[PDB]
């Protein structure tokens, strides 16, 4: 298992629009991608400013660029999930957005 | 000129295996910009496993999931349906009984390439670990195997004799181009001018039976731990143990013949620690 955000650089200007997605490289029949704002709400496919879009090993989140809005975490969890990455790392990415 | 070249073949282990023994981490391997090191060795090393200090969960045990703490984990492949791993070897041959490059390959080569088919398209082919008692394949999700400084080591352990360590590179033809027998009644030497002489240097460590004498060529072995690091299978992975002595007489250059002595057996890192021939 290993978790990427895409634009591993969150930098944004005021008005504009980001994505970032979320990858997981070995994905597992029984891991979950989960997205994650700074104030640590579980953000969700609902069409907010800011919400998620799903794919099989992947979710898209979707940044408006608000001065306010910022670091934004992705995990990935699962019961039968890895806990563990193929390094021996956390299963989590994150970007941190910087308007 | 030497008539042992080609029986002697399978013991120049920098060609034959071509990484790490004791370490294997051989090749590299890129996955969505990120490196990794993997084993690339392409013999099966026997006996070998790992040992997780302070803990009592096997290494073999399946990773961590889930709620499960992480050190009630091990290194294996997690469950999944249906369960890829462990799998028996006639579970893997019914598995795999329409492929024909594959049904028929050896118990270890076939774990091997079963370890290197999780994901299709990728380059993350696991290590794995047979063991000959329940002949049984056991993918390896965690490729570490060293970390003293969670802590855990390569080790040739009692318990771990019917162990044999696979990288993804094993070959088919393993049993023919790679060290496993030890040699009764044999002692490795080096061939010059149409006479095997003994090896001129040796390093002694005192060893009260075969085992011991495998396990610590195994420890002193060539190994990747830290290009700057891929040792390519360079390192003490021989020794000519003296049963009268009770010497584990270490060396570190490829063997080019064998000397008929009573008293010795010939073994090597990768070798089997106990089956002799
Ligand atoms: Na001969």
């Amino acid at each position: 298992l290993q978790v990427d955000i895409v634009p591993s650089q969150g930098e944004i200007s005021v008005g504009e629009s980001k994505f970032f997605l979320c990858q997981v490289a070995g994905m597992l029949p029984t891991c979950e991608i989960s997205w994650f704002s700074p104030n640590g709400e579980k953000l969700t496919p609902n069409q907010q400013r800011i919400s998620v879009v799903w794919n099989d090993d992947s979710s898209t989140l979707t940044i408006n660029a608000n001065i306010d809005d910022a670091i934004y975490k992705c995990v990935v969890h699962g019961p039968q999930c890895p806990r563990l990455t193929w390094s021996l790392g956390l299963p989590e990415a994150t970007v941190n957005v910087k308007i | 000129g030497n008539p042992w070249t080609e029986y002697m073949a399978k013991y120049d282990i920098e060609e034959v295996h071509g990484s790490g023994i004791r370490v294997d981490l051989g090749e590299d391997a890129e996955v969505a910009g990120t490196q990794y090191r993997l084993p690339s060795g392409k013999c099966p090393v026997f006996g070998k496993g790992i040992i997780i200090e302070n803990s009592n969960t096997t290494f073999l045990t399946p990773v961590a999931t889930g709620n499960q703490y992480l050190k009630d984990g091990g290194f294996a492949f997690p469950p999944t349906e249906p369960l890829m791993s462990p799998m028996t070897l006639d579970e893997m041959r019914h598995f795999y009984k329409d492929n024909k490059y594959v049904k028929n390959l050896d118990e270890l080569t076939l774990c091997s390439r079963h370890a290197g088919n999780m994901i299709p398209d990728s380059n993350y082919k696991y290590p794995a670990v047979y063991d000959d008692k329940d002949k049984k394949c056991h993918i390896l999700y965690i490729a570490a195997q060293e970390n003293n400084g969670f802590c855990f080591r390569p080790a040739k352990d009692i318990s771990f004799q019917n162990y044999t360590y696979l990288s993804k590179n094993v070959v088919d033809n393993w049993e023919k181009v790679c060290p496993r027998k030890n040699l009764q009644n044999a002692k490795f030497g080096l061939w010059v001018d149409g006479n095997c002489e003994d090896i001129p240097h040796v390093n002694e460590f005192p060893a009260i039976d075969l085992f011991e004498c495998n396990k610590l060529v195994f420890e002193l072995s060539a190994s990747d731990q830290p290009d700057r690091y891929k040792s390519h299978g360079k390192g003490y992975n021989w020794g000519n143990y003296n049963t009268e002595t009770q010497k584990c007489e270490i060396f570190n250059v490829k063997p080019t013949c064998l000397i008929n002595n009573s008293s010795y057996i010939a073994t090597t890192a990768l070798s089997h620690p106990i089956e002799v021939e």
